[PDB]
């Protein structure tokens, strides 16, 4: 059983390096999507 | 031109501000562009039938009016490509996409307008004459098979004022324009024609000339005639690909059409992908049976307005050949499964059920979709002269000939090419039962048959009544075991499998037997019809006493004739020709005639 | 006589499919018993009770098969025929019930 | 994405039954998920069936009960019910609704699909090739399964058509003269055989190659529906994207039929045959086709739908309707379970239309076809013979009669009496088949020709 | 046989162990984003900007005939100038004459973020325009995207189609 | 603790009946006692509910039945089980629920017999023919079923480890003699193998003296399970080493048939179908034992002498 923990600590381990790589990068999308609006009105709107 | 969505009930859709709406007639339903038509209307909103997912769509939507009912574009590229079964292009949908799904809302035009095709006018026509409908003046030279030949709409008419000079031209261009009364309309090479509607010939002409298909059983006994329809049984182990490819192949016919009505996907697959492997010689070069072939492909998913649209769709397709002159044979794949696609559209409309739950119109649309089919005098001044042939299969669910779509089918079709599955078992191909088959144009074309090859008629009417009283007999061989029987009857019996064997059997994967001409067949059954003849005789004039001649005799006296006859089916057309094979037959005739009088 | 007389019913398709397959069955074994019997018989040509075993047999085979089967295959269609016939007259009433409640919808608006 | 913030509506007309109809909704779509609040602090889901005008009715996932027309709240979505999928999802359990059910987390999308999906083009199917063992030889040496047909499994009520489901995805694969994954639904599924497959999928470690949805009988009958369509939406992801061979299991199609007719009611349709909608037809199609080759790609998707076949009748709308558009059947029968026959598969009744492309050289071995030919007829003489000798007796029979009795006792009892831990794979299955056929001399054995016999028929 | 399934049993929790574990890593991004916009709405200018598109945004949803705007109580100032500025321009693009009204009363719980609900007349149907809500809504339909940026994409998938 | 409601109550009442008596099922069931509810009819619920969706004029399905029957009958089914209780104590509890569908006819096409079906686990069908011959219980044993069979083949292989081979060759030998029957109502017994006529004569004593008892005597009021087992286990026995008999002879001599089997050792066969009156708890567990050894003993013996 031990093999098998091994294993899982490494892969978390790993994620959390990949991760690290760009998360500001991630971030700083989410965060300027999210800042950026854009209002619209529905297109179905006829007057 | 566009209403808007009123709202979405499932697969049904009301629209308000659509007061200028004709029944039956098309829309394109929401952003996508969803295809549906109008059933019921009220005011000025309309009640939609949606034939693909109406999924998201909103109230407000836009819906886009489309003037024409469900119709068929027809013009050039029509041919070598695969359609779905309200006329859109599968080859291109999934060519121009890079997908392997059709998309919602898809919409790709039935023929491509980036294409230059090479046309010529008739050089007959000049600017102010007079040209009225069905009337031809241009042929695009699509391949070195079909010319495609540009009709004048139907319903139009008028003075030519313009004509395209040669040269090429795409389907988006104006070729001809003419005026009626001081209205001038412009031509493409694309017509439009709604896929419910008849398109008009001058006459209905009987139908005497037959269809040569390549198999000895199903033409000798049980004759086909162009024009005419009949019937196919649709099981697995039924053998149906025979005649499938015996009919595209080697046809007399000019433009073969297969239609797919809603079959499961993997024997859509199969049909899409042996098709355009199929070849045959022409003029001595060896073509794709896609250069004249066009076919419908609808799987038991389509939409169910598709599925049961698919049936009109292919006949109009055929019906726009044979305007141009041309013989067009229609393979409906399994019109059991438009039937139940018809039924299914019934239920979602929830109208009142008749027999077995089908609707009540169900003979009534049966009825018009083979009553369209025959030989024809084609419209316009060329007097050209064509037909459409309906060899449509049936499918029943059991496989019962109770079903009203297989007893509705068999009281309108002239021809049954009943087929077996025990035959098959038996390994014996084509699998044609003989007892059920049967075809009523034996009359119609006695005229052709006494013209060209007299003989042919008294021989199929002794073969049938040979095989028939092998069947009556097979009660006496059971209870007797060929002893207590008369010598006749072993005649009968021993003859009756040479039929079965050396002639209603072919075997279409040897190159000698692809094809069996005419006068190879009624050939070889002159010969076994005469041996026939000359055995009974032999029997019955030495039956008195005495001196009797029975069949174990005729078997050791001219054991070599028995062979002789075997081997007739050998005579490979290709090699040999015409005048070789009779000259072989009427060898055989001698061998015969001389064995038998060494006897007497 | 032409049919058993026994009223439509789903039970009455259950019972009749049953009937049949136990007349079918009953077909093909006694069948065998006849074609054992007949072989025998041959061989040998306790000579005539052989005789009057296979025209019994044979007599009982071709009543199931003219008489018995028929009969029950008349009355399994006729059952499946009324169902249906029953099943319309639901669907009306059934329609007419949702028409009904939709124009009673319309007059309160 | 859409980026628009979701509007909450307490505006409610009323409610009736599993229905609640809204009011003053802007702009509806047909098909909508929205989400109810009720003043409990309970959120329900449901989904938009019909919008006529302002007029919105949703159906309620769950039940309606506890819901009032002055508080409870109902927010959209603005959008359609799109399922998360990604490799990742294999090796997990969902509910009906695509939620995880084994503690594990939420699925990270690697896309949002339309469960509704899109039919796919005909023009680029491919037909099926190859074979995909599944490990039982009553169907794998007598009909096997292409690599691309759809062959329903049709059982009656009290047979083991769960434990043989569940061998199925314990033992099938492929060939192997990495890339072989099992998709499996079961509709309406009770309690006690849900714990059953999880369990016996866990404990034998083939989960990692299955993805499991569980729809229990109890479950809202609406999340049933989708249930079939969220499997084969996961479906055409792995095969078609990720390139690979998925296998579909659908269980219990009867359930779903029933599901079926119950949303059909909710709608006020007038039920057609048999008390079923009208579009049965269709609606099994729009699953069932959803599977095969395709061109250029070396994924593919095959199925085995499992169907009860109401009072044991084949004729009934389920297994009518199913048959009608699918290729050959399994057919479980009764009297070889009542016999203790395990599995209790008929191999008479059964037929795979497309084992003739499943099985030959370079996909399973040269003598394939003739074992499995030989074999079914030596079957239906065996059982001719035994009925023979229910009439005629033991010493009526002649040399050939008891070869044919010796081969139906010795071949239900080697061939297709496995027990449901036992691989068999394709190459043993027909090791076992010529151990029965050697029983016969070579002149008896019809149906192979002398080429096959002088090779494999001797040792 | 049994060291076979205590094998399979222990495969299967430890894939679970890293998929969790991999949830908890996003859970965990998500959380810092909205520290992060806490950050930004700490701004003066910035979150006036974001104002005056929220408040547009919300109206043109609604369109209904009257409406009222729902803030935090220290946001008024913001939301006021908000309001005067969205009404002229949603007149222009609607060609609609809408009463706007602010919430003086009642005001959103201290805890969010940021942003306004728009309730109609009635308050029978309100816009989740706040800020958290709509950095939920945008970190869900765009984490397809996510999934690859931080852990890489899927290599075993050719076709995106 | 009984729930009463009887057919002249109203519809309403009538539906809750089951969700009423569900609800002390489930009370109980929390508190680790294990609970078995019986139901009178499900027919008589998915009645009620025919009539209340026709009251309330909702689109109706199948027969009549509102199309969520089958809803219906899964919520009441499915709460039941064996369960891990709420609550500090870590108590375990179970409900069983026994369903009643009251037969229309015995075709399965009724759809509130098909929706149980489909539901339930266990169903013991019971034949119309074997009521009319007055055979009780009556019970078809070849439509019914039992899905816990693997559920439960832990607990008999860990405290009788016989009982599972036993069921086994039990249901074979009962599925045999239908098959025989069918044949011998045509053929009259004329051509049968030694091995069938002793599976048709052990069938009927199964038949008659195992699967047919008087649940109104104190001798079959209730049989113990080791008693149950004990029956069928001398039967088999004896089926067994009368089919030895007859093969092991067979083609020589001295051939065994059963007719000399039955001859030879008649006192077996009627001891065997006095085994139902041992009488429990009148007589003692440890003799009634005793007593089936000394009948095995006695049969093997006999086969012994015989052969």
């Amino acid at each position: 059983s031990a093999e098998v923990e091994q294993a899982t600590r490494r892969q978390v381990q790993g994620m959390q390096s990949s991760q690290q790589r760009n998360r500001e990068r991630v971030l700083t999308q989410l965060l300027g999507m999210v800042c950026d609006v854009r209002p619209q009105v529905h297109p179905n709107y006829r007057i | 031109t566009f209403g808007y969505v009123h709202g979405v009930s499932g697969p049904v859709v009301t629209a308000c501000d659509m007061a200028g709406a004709a029944m039956y007639e098309l829309v394109r339903v929401g952003h996508s562009e969803l295809v549906g038509e109008i059933i019921r209307l009220e005011g000025d909103m309309a009640t939609i039938q949606v034939y693909e997912e109406t999924s998201g769509v909103s109230v407000g939507d836009p819906v886009l009016r489309t003037g024409k009912p469900l119709s068929v574009e027809l013009g050039p590229g029509i041919m070598g490509a695969i359609f779905d079964g309200i006329q859109r292009p599968l080859s291109d949908i999934s060519s121009q996409t890079q997908s392997i799904y059709i998309p919602r809302g898809v919409n790709v035009s039935a023929l491509s307008r980036d294409i230059k095709w090479e046309f010529i006018p008739s050089k007959n026509l000049r600017v102010g004459s007079h040209i009225t409908g069905g009337d031809i003046y241009g042929i695009v030279n699509e391949n070195s098979l079909i010319k495609h030949k540009i009709m004048l709409p139907p319903r139009s008419r008028g003075s030519v004022t313009y004509i395209a000079p040669p040269g090429n031209y795409d389907a988006s261009d104006v070729v001809l324009e003419l005026e009626f009364e001081g209205v001038k309309e412009k031509l493409s090479m694309v017509q439009v024609w709604p896929v419910r509607q008849v398109r008009p010939v001058t006459e209905k002409l009987p139908a005497n000339h037959p269809l040569l298909t390549g198999q000895r059983v199903l033409d000798a006994l049980f004759p086909c005639v162009q024009g005419g329809t009949t019937a196919i049984p649709g099981a697995f182990g039924c053998g149906k690909t025979v005649i499938s490819q015996s009919l595209s192949k080697y046809s007399n016919s000019d433009v073969i059409i297969y239609v797919g009505c809603g079959e499961r996907g993997n024997e859509m697959s199969e049909v899409l992908r042996d098709f355009p492997e199929l070849t045959m010689e022409v003029d001595g070069k060896v073509e794709s049976i896609m250069k004249r072939t066009a076919l419908v492909a609808n799987t038991s998913n389509m939409p169910v307005a598709a599925r049961e649209a698919s049936i009109y769709t292919g006949i109009t397709l055929s019906e726009y050949f044979r305007d141009m002159g041309y013989h067009v044979s229609m393979m409906a794949d399994s019109t059991s499964r438009w039937a139940e696609a018809l039924r299914e559209i019934s239920g979602r409309l929830a109208e009142m059920p008749a027999d077995s739950g089908y609707p009540a119109y169900l003979g009534a649309r049966l009825a018009s979709f083979y009553e369209r089919a025959g030989r024809v005098k084609c419209l316009g001044n060329p007097e050209r002269e064509g037909s459409v042939s309906i060899v449509g299969a049936v499918s029943p669910p059991g496989g019962d000939f109770s079903d009203p779509v297989t007893s509705a089918t068999l009281g309108i079709v002239q021809v049954f090419w009943g087929l077996d599955k025990k035959l098959a078992q038996r390994k014996h191909f084509p699998s044609v039962n003989w007892l059920i088959s049967y075809s009523k144009y034996m009359r119609a074309l006695d005229e052709y048959y006494d013209k060209h090859f007299t003989e042919f008629v008294p021989l199929r009417t002794k073969a049938k009544e040979i095989l028939q009283e092998e069947e009556d007999l097979a009660e006496i061989v059971q209870l007797v075991g060929k002893a207590s029987l008369a010598e006749t009857d072993k005649i009968t019996l021993e003859v009756a499998k040479l039929i079965k064997d050396d002639f209603l059997q072919q075997n279409g994967y040897t190159p000698y037997d692809r094809f069996c001409p005419f006068y190879k067949t009624v050939g070889m059954l002159s010969n076994m019809i005469s041996f026939y003849d000359m055995a009974r005789r032999a029997v019955e004039t030495t039956a008195q006493s005495d001196n009797k001649i029975t069949w174990s005799i005729i078997r050791e006296h001219m054991g070599e004739i028995l062979y002789k006859l075997s081997s007739m089916k050998f005579k490979d057309p290709v090699k040999d020709g015409e005048a070789k094979i009779k000259a072989d037959y009427a060898q055989l005739l001698e061998d015969m005639q001389n064995a038998f009088r060494s006897l007497e | 006589k032409d049919r058993i007389e026994i009223f439509p019913s789903r039970m009455a398709q259950t019972i009749m499919k049953a009937r049949l397959k136990g007349a079918q069955t009953g077909r093909n074994l006694l069948k065998k018993k006849s074609d054992a019997l007949t072989l025998r018989f041959r061989q040998i040509l306790s000579f005539v009770t052989l005789d009057e075993a296979i025209k019994i047999t044979n007599r009982r085979v071709n009543a199931i098969e003219h008489v018995i089967i028929p009969r029950i295959e008349r009355t399994l269609a006729y059952i499946i025929t009324e169902l249906d016939e029953r099943e319309r007259e639901e669907f009306y009433r059934l329609k007419k019930i949702q028409e009904k409640k939709k124009i009673i919808k319309e007059k309160s608006e | 994405y859409l980026s628009q913030p979701r509007l909450t509506y307490k505006t409610v007309s009323g409610v009736n039954g599993p229905l609640v109809i809204l009011d003053h909704v802007k702009f509806p779509r047909y098909a909508e998920i929205v989400h109810l609040t009720l003043p409990d602090g309970t959120k329900r889901s449901g989904q938009v069936l019909e919008v006529s005008g302002s007029k919105a009715v949703v159906q309620v996932f769950e039940g309606t009960s506890g819901i009032d027309a002055k508080k409870t709240s109902c927010e959209f979505t603005g959008d359609i019910l799109r399922t998360p999928v990604s490799e990742d999802m294999l090796g997990r359990v969902f509910n009906g609704s695509g939620k995880p059910i084994d503690r594990g987390p939420v699925v990270l999308a690697e896309d949002f699909l339309d469960i509704m999906g899109q039919p796919i083009n005909p023009q680029c199917r491919i037909y099926p090739e190859e074979m995909i063992q599944t490990g039982i030889s009553a169907i794998d040496g007598m009909n096997s399964i292409a690599r691309g047909q759809k062959i329903p499994i049709f059982s009656a009520a009290g047979l083991p058509h769960n434990e043989i489901a569940a061998q199925i995805c314990r033992q099938a694969g492929l060939v192997k003269k990495e890339n072989f994954a099992i998709v499996f639904a079961a509709m309406g599924v009770n309690m006690e055989t849900a714990r059953f497959f999880k369990s016996d999928f866990e404990e034998n470690g083939s989960m990692d190659n299955v993805c499991l949805f569980l729809n229990l009988a109890n479950d809202p009958t609406i999340e049933r529906i989708i249930t079939p369509r969220l499997a084969l939406t996961t479906a055409e992801f792995l095969a078609y994207q990720c390139e690979k061979h998925v296998l579909v299991i659908l269980t219990d199609m009867s359930s779903y039929a029933e599901a079926l007719r119950e949303v059909s009611a909710a709608r006020e349709e007038v039920p057609g045959r048999r008390g079923f909608p009208g579009y049965m037809y269709t609606d099994l199609a729009t699953i069932y086709e959803r599977a095969g080759r395709v061109e250029g790609r070396n994924g593919s998707i095959t199925q085995i739908p499992i169907l009860t076949m109401p009072n044991d009748d084949i004729t009934h709308p389920i297994p009518d309707l199913t048959g009608y558009i699918t290729e050959g059947q399994i057919y479980v029968d009764r009297q070889l379970h009542n016999r203790q026959i395990y599995p209790p598969i008929n191999v008479l009744p059964s037929l795979s239309r497309l084992m003739k492309s499943a099985i030959g050289e370079g996909m399973t071995r040269k003598d394939h076809a003739d074992v499995s030919n030989q074999l079914y007829a030596c079957y239906a003489i065996g059982k001719d013979v035994q009925a023979m000798k229910a009439v005629v007796g033991e010493e009526a029979l002649t040399s050939d009669d008891l070869l044919y009795l010796e081969f139906l006792q010795k071949f239900e009892k080697n061939f297709i009496t496995q027990g449901p831990y036992e691989n068999r794979t394709v190459y043993e299955t027909l090791d076992i088949g010529w151990q029965l056929l050697r029983i016969f001399p070579k002149e008896m054995l019809k149906r192979i020709p002398q080429s096959t016999l002088s090779e494999f028929y001797p040792r | 046989q049994q060291k076979k399934i205590q094998m399979s049993n222990l495969m299967n929790q430890a894939r679970l162990k890293v998929l969790r574990a991999r949830d908890d890593l996003i859970t965990d991004l998500l959380n810092e984003a909205k520290q992060r916009l806490s950050k930004v709405v700490k701004d003066t200018t910035r979150y006036q900007v974001l104002l005056d598109g929220l408040v547009l945004q919300g109206l043109y949803q609604l369109l209904e005939p009257r409406m009222i705007v729902r803030c935090r109580k220290q946001d008024f100032p913001l939301v006021k100038a908000a309001v005067q500025k969205a009404i002229p321009m949603y007149k222009i693009a609607t060609k609609k004459d809408v009463d706007v009204q602010i919430d003086l009363e009642a005001y959103l719980p201290e805890d969010i973020a940021g942003g306004v609900e728009i309730y109609n007349g009635d308050r029978k149907i309100k816009v989740s325009n706040t800020l958290e809500s709509r950095l939920d809504l945008i970190a869900q339909q765009m984490m397809p995207e996510v999934r690859g940026a931080l852990f890489g994409a899927n290599a075993n998938r050719k076709f995106l189609d």
